């Protein structure tokens, strides 16, 4: 009774097994495959650089929360 | 007629003149409308005349004042004229009150059948269901057949309302609000009856809106009682005046910032315009989470918008809406005792037209020849409906 | 009597005439009620008469105006007549005030024993507990025996209230509100005393409601003071008028949409009608989570209902309730200084009937033969209670 | 002139005299301003004179009353003088109304281009983008070029506003509020056009504020309509009067306790002053979590502050702000029908100056020599603009 | 004196007589108080007399009306008498205004030193800190020594307030509210200076309350300005009248249900009375989680209490408190222009007593012998202080 | 700089390592040892019996949420 990947969920039938198909929310949703879990690629902001305005902070450093936030290693 | 044209235009003093004239003079007593039989202070029992006040042949003075489409701003001629503030009370307490609670009982009985025929729906399968011989299986197919039959009834009685009195051109909602919500309830169920035999599983989505709306339409019947009638009136004005005019002010903030948030950050929870308009509706409703945990490019800009959103639509706009709703609540509760009587007159006039055969109950208080003669003849006939008053002259 | 019948019907001017008559004329001075002893402007010390004003033999003029069941709408004859605005103040500041704070002290002492006898209840076992010889174990069985003895006292004093003055037919709550909450507190504890010796572990469920209600009944004693008495009055009107009439308007939305949500989606958190009515009560209260994470069939319909629920009962209905409560708060705070005095008179009349033996304190301000003669005799006797006024004639 | 000086100072009765003078007397009829052509009760068709009322050469009586900077407190001379309550209505319903909805249509068209040119921005790369030959790629570079061209237009038209009428010295915001928000929108976009060709990725942070502000500036056009115009006016007064004066009262509580919390506990979520001011803004907004789970040194002190923060700025201050906003909402809705007409006159006078060439539409209702002679000559000429009134003399 | 006794009792008309007497008659002109030098309509420049109005030797008419402890209910004799509505304005705009902003500047400078001397406190080490020769280490020990020196100053100036004018017996808070909050700030810091040299790590708990209170005391200086002064006044009345009388009504619900919840269920999050009063404070504040996940014995009873708690103290009581606060906000904003002037007069009289040496600035507007003679002598002397009025006699 | 088990936390110093010492909340707290994780002992309510009024539901069955709730095994 499932709704296949690409078919309309959230009205008639829900999506199939959650290895692949999430719904999503956008009011006429279509069961979409997940993307691959990719890490922080290029154009990142390194440690001591400004995060939160231009670029994300990289994988091993938080931004974390300031007005002009600089990346930092964990304690 | 000049009497109906005074009623169809909101003229109390012209209409209070015609209903309470007492022209005591030879060759002028027959011209009068009120005949005071006797007076014994402060009691003054006076026999009136019901020539075009209740006589449902032509446009009677009651069918005109009730069906007047929210203009003619001198409404509530009921308690302001009063040979008919007691005609309505006579029709209510004798004939209409018993048939009103019967209608409210059947509608409660209809909704219990319909809320139970939906609570026990079969889950598996999408096609129209054929049930086997079960004591509970046969008793619910009767329950579903009765439920659609109600949705047929409110459909045809709703079209009958629109054809009989043709409301149009932004008078469908101001007057005739509560008659179209029964019509929308009916056509959610007829769409549900189409999608059921169309073998679509999405029939229950239409039936559920027919069931939530069916219970909220049960406070149609609160409208008409003295105490609990104010709640159904101010839930109408807050939707039609307050929330409808406000939802274009709010929606330009919602669509304004949600198109801003989507182009700012492209990640989960805000990738689409629809999911962003829901998360920004949750912030102005108060039920949102300002957790700025996850890392975005343009995270620090995102905090400045989302705080300038929350301070601007949860503090300003939401409390501005509550302040405007609070004015129309306290305005409509001061004028409560006035606002009550017109809804009963709309119900008392409707229930009299529903039978259309019990003309013995349609007349009020007997025929009486109280003129004694005419300007030319010596015989007369009138429908009196006396009423005893208590006013004081010192 | 004509004096009590003016009091039992709400007639100030008829009652202010009889209490302040001064018929100074031969064979008419004995007819008078107020005797002005001397006047020295603006002071006017006048000796009144207490024949049926405080005399508790028949229906006195105070027991009639206090026990009048919320009709006779010219109430607060206390500050509007005033030979008895100072009779109540005389009974308070001399006799009743000291016995009132003693009753409030014992009730605070009762609730400290009862909140401590429940805080140290034994947890294991379901049978009636037997306590060995412990300094804390013996001191709490005395604490539980005193606590039930209070619940016996408020039970019999509550039945004594209903038999003495028989309130009935939708006057039990409007008047006599605060006397039945002590009665409900008592019978939660007597049910708790039944289930304890019935070896049921569910006795503490009845005792806990007797303990939460026992502390909220402590603001019975706020009622009667000038400043803090308004809070106990408007907590009564908001429950009885506002929240009680509103909870049939709200409950047709709650039961309407919760039967809609259950038949729409059949999964956890909304499988039953009870758990769905709790999650939809949490949305209108504001304390709900509109997290649309988990996947349902009919998920997109579910968001449309639940947003049309939240926008309709958290924005319209809840703020409509707050606007109606806010009117009855600001209405009852304008009329505050009036609303205060009737609750003390109900307390001052009750505490005088509690002793029923101290008749020396029951009279006010001595006997005095101020008539000098009678219409037939030459001797007289009256109970004077003089009062010095400060009114100004230029 | 004495006529403009009455308008530039808020003098109704002096200005209602000059516009409605009828000096019928030989060698004095030419002195008059209103000429009653005929009267047929209650209709009184009177031809006025437009010498300095609409004549845009010098300081006309309309350009003076519209551009008056929020002082001269006898404003709304429109409905209080009325040879010009119908001059504005004549200019609106004939010439200005069609060119107003065209401007509102182009601005809606501009924002749809601009909200779509930003929704489809390229994500990768920081340099100014070059687009290959694509049907969607060419159609969006036209979309971005049109969007900046609008931001150039509101920039120069905004400077044109400041140079033409020089508002200054705390009159920039009270009057001329809605003209500087279009100017701030423009310069967020010009900063965005600088940072785009400066190869900075942070151009979209300026564009997003230009896009959220661009949609909220669309309720400039609500200002001017009778019903929906009140919402744009009270959103201005709540920002300028209420929220601006309050945000120094609140900010000394926010900065007061956030410097207290930072020095008290030195751990995550409160290490910095910025992150502490956000968590304490979330508590007064209601959307904060008082979960006291994690262990701090000075944890028990931290609960006492944070409860004395929440009880002090979420209960006192936030509801004090809502009570002050609610006063300025209900004050500005009583005076609604007055508040509406001045914003149309500011729009009707502006749109007439925008063309500056259609002088055939600039005059109103033709030339007419209704004087018949002069004090010295026998010929005359005037611009009449008759109007039929309905006032009643018994 | 009869002049001060009129001021110390709230008698406008008696005091407006004595300050504006003009007894023009031989051997009676010397008796007068106001001398009209010349009149030129509508201007009337009149030289007054300052004999006990500003003369700070005895109880002057200003030190009496300012220091009057919130009784004498005809206060705001400032704008109701007015030879001294302009005496205060003369003392302000010439002498007191410059020394007031200097005091506000030093207090802002004191709080920046104190909020920075606490932001950079050493974390490790229970004992009183010793600082080595560092540019930042020496600059903060100066910062801590200046901060305690301020706390010494507000301590002794606070005791000086209590000894000079002895406020007592429930007048310490109604009047003299804002002077004891500076005193409480001081003694949180002196306790902090004790616990620092007592080698207790808990010194920062007292210092933090001295620092949060130090910034919220900065809106003492808002009190005295016309616009922003209303916010400091209504934050006082809401604490003293509204929130203080309400917190005994609420606290019997909090302690009532929290003793009910503890004895009902004995598990985590509700084991103690303290942690239960916090979770039930979070429900009435709105910021609580009604997640009924975890299994209790008496779980179904617990849902009935906690819903009968939330519906009873978050719907009734919290909105009842907001409705009472909203009345005292809108009452105190109507009477705003009156409420402003008394706080400046308390500041203008205090700053004049602070110097106690600049007697050249203490006099106002010079000596003048405007009597010309006396009843016995031919010479005189008075302190005039003329003022030009604008009142109109037709 | 820790506060030992039995000493006052939440004012001067926090508790030690969280194997033993939680604070708790009760305004003058004392670092208390955890109790042992004990399962559902006797006086429980079995499956199909009323939970949530008299007794807890046992370890392998939810109550879960009703007015008169009966225990049930998981699906
Ligand atoms: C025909 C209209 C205009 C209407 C139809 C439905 C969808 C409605 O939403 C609205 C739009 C709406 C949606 C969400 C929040 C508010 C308003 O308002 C009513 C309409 C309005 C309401 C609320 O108003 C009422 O039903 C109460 C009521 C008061 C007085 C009445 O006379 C009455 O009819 C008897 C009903 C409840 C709903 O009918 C309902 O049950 C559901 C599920 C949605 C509500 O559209
Ligand atoms: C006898 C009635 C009508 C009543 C009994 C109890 C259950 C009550 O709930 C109500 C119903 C209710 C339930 C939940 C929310 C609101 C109302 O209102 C009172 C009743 C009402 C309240 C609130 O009102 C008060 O007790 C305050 C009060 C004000 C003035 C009084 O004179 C007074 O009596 C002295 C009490 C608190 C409770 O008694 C309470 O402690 C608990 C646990 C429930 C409340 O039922
Ligand atoms: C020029 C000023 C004074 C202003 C510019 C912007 C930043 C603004 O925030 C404010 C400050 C502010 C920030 C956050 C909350 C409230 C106020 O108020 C307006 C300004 C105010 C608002 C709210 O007011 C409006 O735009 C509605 C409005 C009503 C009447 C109008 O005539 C009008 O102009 C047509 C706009 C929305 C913003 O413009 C907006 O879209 C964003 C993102 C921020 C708002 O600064
Ligand atoms: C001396 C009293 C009565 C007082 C002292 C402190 C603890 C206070 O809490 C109160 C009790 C209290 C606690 C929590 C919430 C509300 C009230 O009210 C004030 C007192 C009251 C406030 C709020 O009132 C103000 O400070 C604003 C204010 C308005 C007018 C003023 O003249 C003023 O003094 C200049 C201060 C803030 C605190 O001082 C503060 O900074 C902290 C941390 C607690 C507040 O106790
Ligand atoms: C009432 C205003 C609500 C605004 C919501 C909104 O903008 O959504 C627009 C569309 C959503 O369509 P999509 O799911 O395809 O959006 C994908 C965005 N790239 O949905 C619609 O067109 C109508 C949605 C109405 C639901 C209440
Ligand atoms: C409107 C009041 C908001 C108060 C916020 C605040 O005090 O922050 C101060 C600074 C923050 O700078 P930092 O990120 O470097 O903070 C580090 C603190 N040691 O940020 C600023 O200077 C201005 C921030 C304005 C953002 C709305
Ligand atoms: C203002 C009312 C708040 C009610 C809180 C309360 O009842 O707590 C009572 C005690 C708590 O002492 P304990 O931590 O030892 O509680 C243990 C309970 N068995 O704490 C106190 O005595 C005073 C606490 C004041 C903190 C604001
Ligand atoms: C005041 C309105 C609250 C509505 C709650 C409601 O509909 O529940 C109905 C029943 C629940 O009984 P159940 O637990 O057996 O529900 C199972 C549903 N299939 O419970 C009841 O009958 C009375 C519940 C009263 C609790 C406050
Ligand atoms: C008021 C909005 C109603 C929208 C709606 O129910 O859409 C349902 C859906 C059903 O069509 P479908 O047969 O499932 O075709 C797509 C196959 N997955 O329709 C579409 C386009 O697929």
């Amino acid at each position: 009774d499932c709704a296949k990947e690409g078919e309309v969920c959230s009205w008639g039938k829900k999506c199939c097994d959650l290895d692949n198909f999430y719904c999503p929310m956008e009011f006429i949703p279509h069961c979409k495959k997940y993307k691959p879990y990719v890490p922080v690629t290029t154009n990142c902001a390194k440690e001591g650089e400004v995060c939160g305005w231009g670029s994300k902070c990289c994988h091993g450093l938080d931004c974390p929360l300031a007005f002009i936030p600089y990346c930092e290693k964990y304690r | 007629t000049p009497l109906a044209l005074a009623a169809s235009s909101g003229k109390i003093g012209v209409l209070a003149y015609i209903l309470q004239r007492e022209i005591h003079e030879p060759e002028c007593r027959h011209l009068s409308r009120k005949f005071t039989e006797w007076a014994y202070g402060p009691v003054h029992s006076s026999l009136y005349d019901l020539s075009c006040i209740d006589t449902c042949e032509k446009n009677s003075v009651l069918e005109v004042i009730a069906y007047s489409s929210s203009e003619t701003p001198n409404r509530h001629d009921m308690l302001l004229v009063e040979p008919l503030n007691r005609l309505l009370q006579d029709k209510w307490d004798r004939f209409v009150k018993r048939i009103f609670y019967f209608n409210f009982f059947v509608y409660c009985l209809y909704m219990i059948i319909f809320t139970a025929a939906a609570y026990y729906r079969p889950v598996e399968g999408l096609p129209p269901y054929k049930l086997k011989n079960t004591v509970g299986d046969y008793f619910r197919v009767t329950g579903e057949i009765l439920s659609v039959s109600g949705g047929v009834y409110f459909f045809f009685r709703g079209i009958q309302y629109f054809l009989q009195r043709r409301p149009s051109l932004k008078s469908l909602f101001v007057d005739s609000y509560s008659e179209i919500l029964f019509f929308v309830q009916s056509l959610f169920m007829l769409v549900s009856v189409v999608l059921y035999f169309s073998q679509r599983k999405e029939y229950v989505a239409s039936m559920v809106f027919s069931l939530a709306m069916g219970w909220t339409n049960m406070l149609y019947y609160t409208r008409g009682f003295q105490q609990m009638g104010i709640y159904a009136v101010m839930i109408e004005k807050m939707i039609l005046r307050d929330l409808c005019r406000f939802m274009f002010v709010y929606l330009v903030f919602l669509f304004g910032f949600s198109t801003a948030v989507v182009t700012l950050i492209e990640d989960g929870k805000y990738n689409s315009l629809y999911s962003t308009c829901l998360e920004l509706f949750k912030f102005t409703i108060g039920m949102g989470d300002l957790e700025f945990t996850e890392n975005y490019d343009f995270k620090a800009v995102f905090i400045i918008l989302l705080l300038a959103y929350v301070i601007l639509t949860y503090i300003l706009l939401l409390n501005m809406l509550i302040a405007l709703m609070g004015e129309t609540v306290n305005k409509i509760a001061q004028e409560s005792k006035n606002i009550w009587k017109l809804q009963r007159a709309i119900t008392i006039l409707d229930t009299e037209k529903s039978f259309l055969k019990c003309m013995r109950k349609a007349f009020r208080s007997g025929k009486l020849l109280q003129v004694g003669f005419t300007p030319d003849g010596k015989d007369d006939y009138r429908w009196c409906f006396r009423v005893d008053e208590v006013n004081w002259t010192t």
